[PDB]
């Protein structure tokens, strides 16, 4: 069955991992009044551009979800996989990991840069 | 055993944020009828078959008091009034001394004045004396003998006359978010305006909202589905307004019965001012009519609901407004382009112990208007020939509690208002604006390659 | 020899598969009058952004042309490969498959999501 | 054996669409000469060496009648006229009674009037009587004795005088698409305006188009390369206009021969109005000159072309316009800033059976202008001292057929116009706007990996 | 130690190959006055879009730095690798190769198109 | 052995380019005080803790003479003046003949004039005679007997009065680049304005710059850290201005000592004009005060610095300005909303061979202002009641050399100016705008796969 915009928000995150595309297509969809419509369209497009660049800087551009090589830290969360992916919603999960979004992000850029320059060094001798 | 960070794009997660939105009018508003005050060429056609999506197992904390898109609504409606106000005629030469006499009204005493004054002719160096009909409220005496008069706003600002093609009919307006934002609607029929809402939906655009300008009463608004709803930011704080939402409307019929005549006077080159000529037939006061039993049942219902949020053995008194300007003390609203100011003492003239007749009330007419309580920006209302009848629905009330000394076992309420933002708050209570944060992080057993 | 903008439109599609880059570079190239230039530039950029996102959602971002795993349906067209790639222009081909653009598109998003979540599940046990 | 979907980006495929474009003027228009009506600071410099790319083996169906960027051209030229109209002087005080007398013109009878009137001086409380020269067309009598007169637009609107630095010279304008759009040009020299075009090219910008304002004739336009072209949306429908495109121009020389004088009068603070003083020398009517043999050969050519699209044994009559306002009935155009209205009865005074002399025609001058058939928006033309000569090229004709009862073996044509959109349609016939849809799908034997 | 915006400009290019990310995040960061802010934001976003498309057309979209298959020409520079990557700054290097930016660019588009259509032809028989 | 092209994104490489930037005011400027000429709602709050990044081992060639964002600064400040000028009152009726008499000033001769004139009353058909106080400079005689007078700009344009709430206080303004651009700052304390700079930094926004309008002197500007700096595009070219930057400021105290009174006169509906009433107390000339020893040491320092860039055995003469309009010949500046024009002959009255007293100078007051040397755009300055004192810092000088015939062993310098762009050039000398070109190419031994 088709699920609409934000329809899996109350669902468990394991079921909600099947409906990313609707949010993806919604994210760009569309004198003085002309100025405000124009500015808010500009705001939406540069927000999408910033999000896409943040995806690209982690080596995950053009993919809906993407795996990396950062090991997960138990200090962020010691929860088991099953409770996260069969009982845990996305809202309160974001509330939980809101303290460590920045640390996880910086570890992501650093791991991507290190792996990619390791690939460059490996192919340099090839 | 080991886990890894996994990046998720498009996650259904939102956060509270404040942002600007855009307007959307119906397509049938574009089928001519562009001569309306709220007729906006920037308001895009409403999206046919709008999508409302129910978010099951979702609980969100709505709060309509510090809600956004309410000051934005006020700024938008003020800007629309000003933009309609610009291309019309400004009455600079009409600040001239008037010789006003009382109206005999033979086959409303002192309410009608026959005022004669000098108007500039087609030649700027010539003047001609001409008469007009004016009200007592929109004119003020220059002196104490009651012979020389002047306009009320003459030493304040310059009035701008409404263009006669423009119509003051409210039209529905849909508010739509840009990309990356959403509007959440609380489907709970017993929602009191603040706190958690069990049944949540999301919409791209809100329902059509008519920007009705009124005080002490709400006209042509939405209705509660189940019960009478009392909304207050702080019920124990008497300084905060109280919004009462009814589950059934009350028919109100407001009539200006007199037969008017419109006279077009050439003031300057391309400047035509519309004045009131002699009244055809008898002269009678305007009035509004309310069914007595319906209003009595309404007051009993709202009294029973107000019993719950207070001590039970407390009598409740209804009283008229204490005083102030005529805009707040009386029910001021629009009816066929003519602005009515109706005395509301009768509807708030009852006290309740802890244990086909029609109420008819007087109304007055003002032509010099200071709306949104603005000073230095004033509007002249052109008259409308013939008689005027408006039938509307009472769907909400605005009340204010007075400060009782200790617990006297009595609480009195008077009709209030003044803040038109509250007029948009009774229709935007169920809607809130959220920002999408689609990026997400999750631990998974998946590991990327090298 | 260099071929200009839309120069291979009348050509067969096999020869026209060599001149995609000119259209690619053309696709973004550039009070009241200022408002109209501004809005039309905004229109061009968000059209390009929507096209690039539609390319990204099929796992074909950053590539000029890209292959997928959707099997071709004979109900759309029973034509042979040789007649398509040596006699058939792009214009009338778009006219032919205009009925099934949407079906082919939805099959594309669905196949990309299914293959990519299969990759996620495969690497989950790794 | 099996096939797979393959996604293609950048495919040369377009579709019909309607969109807005932008203007581009030449760089030499920016070398001073900003004092022009069509001089636009937003029009970017024209791209040097524009690229025209021939699309071989491409057939497209052009149609210039329901074509876009023609109403857009009309809106752009109207907005440019209004924007040039705003910063100049509005003649509110000139609506004053004039004492006008006939001109003796001793060593054009009733065409020249000496009008004396009161003008406000440097002091607003003082008036001074002053005279000016006016035409018969731009003034109207107040009464039947022919003594008191008034301006034609006095009870309609207020005129705005053109600023004297601004020049009414048409300049070429290039129309360029934004990104993702294209303009297709039909290179077929015998194209009749609608249907397929075998030879197609694409351009980023159109050729420079001078916005020439004229009726019954087309001035300084493009020319057909091979033969006379007849363009009509429906030839059998007489209610639709007919555009005739010549392969060779006709020289037209229009001269105002009188010697004028310009008088600058201080109306208000910073307000200077330019009036016509006494004429130096003799007074003679303005006229335009056409070679008799060239026009006769032109009429024979267009008659022979019009024979094809009708029954062959049908005589064809040329007649002047039936009647209406002076703007449509006569050839109205611009010549050195002065607006000419030239009688065109001579050029349409010949019938043709089925089997160094110069034609000279009269012209009149109007100073109160209502262009694009607008009501309430009027223009005053300042005079130009001395004499005026304009030599231009006749490159197109606008004709209208009358409804003949059954088949009387005769069809008559009269010069028409009125719609300036047609004036842009004879230059935008070969250009159309298309939208790129670069995404494409193709079956191929290539399969992606896992 | 963290290095700010353009902090490795005076550094050797080998050390400066570690701080591309700061410039990457800086490249989009943010009636009549409203018109100018709006236009300059539009200018920044379409400049970034053009740069990202030029990266995508070389088969290097979504990566910080990327290797290609164009062989290096000694006519552009006969300098050794060690002097370039341990003594040579980016500024004067751009000054040196400013003559051949366009030739190197066109060789890049041509090599990307040729390799990618070779991949298409190789998978066509698969 | 073989090498391959490698594409690099985000390279720290810039190029010289010209682009527009945006303004940013401090957050404390938004805490009320919106009634300021440079108070701009578009200027975003200044970024807290701005980042200045030192670029070690970087050499860049600054040049502030053909620098951009200086004409842009002039256009921005002109547009801000005009935008503040629009919503105020235009004095059209004040172009009326004035009967002006001399002031006895009993218990500044001919500087004060008592002028009586007719003003329009509340009725447009009535006039009333009223008096005002005016200066000698802002009035001109109509005739040679010295009885009838008129405003200076009466036959030029119409003045617009500054709104009294608006304050002429300069405020700091930060200039910030958009994305993809950068501002480079030269940290070299001995930088002379052009050439290489060894110590370079980058900033997102410049430091706060007060747009001080002055000539012959620079007020409230930045100071050199080490030594007196002489800046010139071409020192041998006498036609180019010379900017002198001091390492220590000079205190200047400018006082209008008289006690004024402001009278509000109703000119038209909603139009109030503020005039000068009778002076309370004695009448004295305005003056500015400079310490004698500090100015003498300053002149000796700048003479010693000017010795270096010229032949050593050359005497140097300081002289006052040769002549011209009062705006350039005297120090014109703002002081408490009143515009001062101060004679500067004393400070340039010394020659130097090759081997607690206070200087006090006169000042005059003008109310009709033509700033940026504009013609047709004029400003009326409302008076300020009471006395006015402004204490400011002298931080720069503007000098001009005269053409000496051959080598006469003497060079004379006079105070100049006129170009307010130079006023922004002494504060924007260290800042330049560069464009990022993040794409880069490098040969590396890395090869991509197939
Ligand atoms: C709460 O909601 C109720 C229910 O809608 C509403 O009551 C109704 O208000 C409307 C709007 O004011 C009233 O309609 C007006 O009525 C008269 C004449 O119309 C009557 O006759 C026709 C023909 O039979 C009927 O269709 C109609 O229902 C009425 O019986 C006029 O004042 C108005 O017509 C003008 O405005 C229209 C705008 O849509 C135009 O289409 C129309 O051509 C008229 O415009 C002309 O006149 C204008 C005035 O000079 C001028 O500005 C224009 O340029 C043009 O010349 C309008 O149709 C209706 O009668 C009310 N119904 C009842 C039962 O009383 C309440 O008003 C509302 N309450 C609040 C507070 O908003
Ligand atoms: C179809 O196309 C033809 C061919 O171009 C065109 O005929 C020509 O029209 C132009 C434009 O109206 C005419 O040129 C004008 O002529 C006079 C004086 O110029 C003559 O003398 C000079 C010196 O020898 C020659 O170069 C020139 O060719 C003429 O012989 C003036 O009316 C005009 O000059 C003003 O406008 C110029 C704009 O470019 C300015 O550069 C110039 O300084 C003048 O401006 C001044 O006066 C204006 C009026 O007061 C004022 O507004 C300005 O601020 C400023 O003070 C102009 O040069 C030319 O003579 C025509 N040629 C012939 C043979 O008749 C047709 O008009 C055209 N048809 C249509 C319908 O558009
Ligand atoms: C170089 O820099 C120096 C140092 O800052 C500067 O000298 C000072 O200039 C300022 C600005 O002109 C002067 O301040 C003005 O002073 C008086 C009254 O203020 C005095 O008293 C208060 C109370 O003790 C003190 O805080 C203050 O320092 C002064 O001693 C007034 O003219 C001004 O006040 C008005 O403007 C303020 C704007 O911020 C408002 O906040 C204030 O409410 C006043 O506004 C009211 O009046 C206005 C005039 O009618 C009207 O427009 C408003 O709407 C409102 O009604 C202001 O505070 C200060 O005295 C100077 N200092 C000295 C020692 O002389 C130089 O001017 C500067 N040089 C140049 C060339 O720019
Ligand atoms: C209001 O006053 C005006 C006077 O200004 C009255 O108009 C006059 O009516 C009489 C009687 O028909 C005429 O003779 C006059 O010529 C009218 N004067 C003008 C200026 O029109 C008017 O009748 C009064 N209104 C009423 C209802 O009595
Ligand atoms: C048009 O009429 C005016 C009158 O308003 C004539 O101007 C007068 O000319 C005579 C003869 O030179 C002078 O004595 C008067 O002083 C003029 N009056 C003004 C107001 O200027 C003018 O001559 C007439 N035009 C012609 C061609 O006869
Ligand atoms: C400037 O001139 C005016 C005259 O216009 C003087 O004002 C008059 O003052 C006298 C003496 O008090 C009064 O009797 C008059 O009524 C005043 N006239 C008006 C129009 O106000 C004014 O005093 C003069 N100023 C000075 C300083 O002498
Ligand atoms: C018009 O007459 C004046 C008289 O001063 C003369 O100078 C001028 O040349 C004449 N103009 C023409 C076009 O004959």
């Amino acid at each position: 069955v088709f699920l609409g915009f934000l329809g899996a928000a109350g669902s468990t995150m394991g079921a909600a991992s099947n409906t990313l595309t609707v949010q993806a297509r919604q994210l760009l969809s569309g004198t003085v009044w002309g100025i405000k419509q124009l500015q808010t369209r500009v705001l939406a497009i540069e927000r999408y551009l910033e999000v896409q660049q943040l995806l690209g800087l982690w080596g995950c551009s053009g993919k809906l979800i993407c795996c990396t090589a950062v090991p997960w830290n138990s200090s962020w969360s010691n929860k088991s996989e099953t409770e996260i992916w069969n009982n845990m919603t996305w809202m309160q999960w974001d509330r939980e990991i809101s303290n460590y979004t920045n640390t996880i992000y910086r570890l992501l850029e650093e791991s991507q840069f290190q792996q990619e320059i390791n690939e460059v060094d490996l192919l340099a001798l090839d | 055993g080991n886990l890894w960070v996994t990046v998720y794009y498009g996650v259904p997660v939102w956060r509270e944020a404040e942002t600007t939105l855009f307007c959307a009018s119906d397509a049938k508003a574009y089928d001519r009828e562009v001569h309306n005050v709220w007729a906006t060429h920037a308001c895009v056609p409403t999206d046919p078959n709008p999508q409302e999506i129910v978010l099951e197992n979702v609980t969100e904390n709505f709060n309509m008091w510090k809600n956004d898109m309410v000051d934005q609504m006020h700024e938008d409606i003020i800007s629309l009034w000003d933009q309609s106000l610009k291309p019309c005629v400004k009455l600079t030469p009409l600040c001239v001394t008037l010789d006003c006499k009382a109206f005999n009204s033979s086959s409303a005493m002192q309410e009608m004045k026959n005022c004669t004054f000098n108007i500039t002719t087609s030649v700027k160096g010539k003047r001609q004396q001409e008469h007009a009909l004016f009200y007592k409220l929109d004119i003020v005496p220059l002196n104490k003998n009651g012979r020389q008069y002047r306009l009320i706003n003459c030493n304040t600002s310059t009035i701008t006359q409404a263009c006669p093609k423009v119509s003051f009919d409210p039209i529905p307006i849909h508010y739509c978010t840009p990309a990356g934002y959403a509007i959440l609607k609380c489907n709970n029929k017993t929602f009191n305006g603040t706190g958690p809402c069990n049944n949540v939906s999301t919409v791209q655009c809100t329902h059509g909202i008519k920007p009705v300008v009124s005080t002490q009463l709400l006209l042509n608004g939405s209705l509660a589905e189940e019960d009478i709803i009392i909304r207050s930011e702080n019920l124990t704080n008497n300084a905060k307004t109280i919004i009462v939402h009814l589950n059934e409307s009350v028919e109100i019929v407001c009539v200006r019965p007199n037969n008017m005549t419109r006279k077009s006077i050439r003031i300057g080159p391309g400047q035509t001012f519309y004045a009131l000529n002699e009244i055809i037939g008898d002269i009678r006061q305007a009035h509004c009519n309310i069914s007595k039993e319906k209003w009595n049942n309404t007051l009993h219902r709202v009294w029973k609901k107000l019993v719950e949020h207070f001590p039970n053995k407390t009598t409740i008194r209804f009283d008229r407004h204490s005083g102030g300007d005529l805009e707040i003390t009386t029910h001021s609203f629009n009816c066929g382009g003519e602005f009515f100011y109706c005395n509301t003492s009768g509807l708030f003239n009852i006290t309740y112990n802890s244990n086909t007749k029609v109420i008819t009330l007087p109304c007055r007419i003002k032509q010099i208007i200071n709306m949104w309580q603005e000073v230095g920006r004033a509007m002249y209302a052109p008259p409308i020939a013939g008689n005027i009848t408006c039938t509307s629905n009472i769907t909400g009330l605005l009340l204010t509690r007075d400060g009782g000394n200790n617990s006297t076992e009595t609480e009195t309420f008077r009709p209030g208002g003044g803040d038109m933002r509250d007029n948009w708050r009774s229709e935007l209570y169920k809607y809130k604006v959220v920002e999408i944060k689609p990026l997400g992080i999750a631990p998974t057993g998946c590991k990327r390659r090298v």
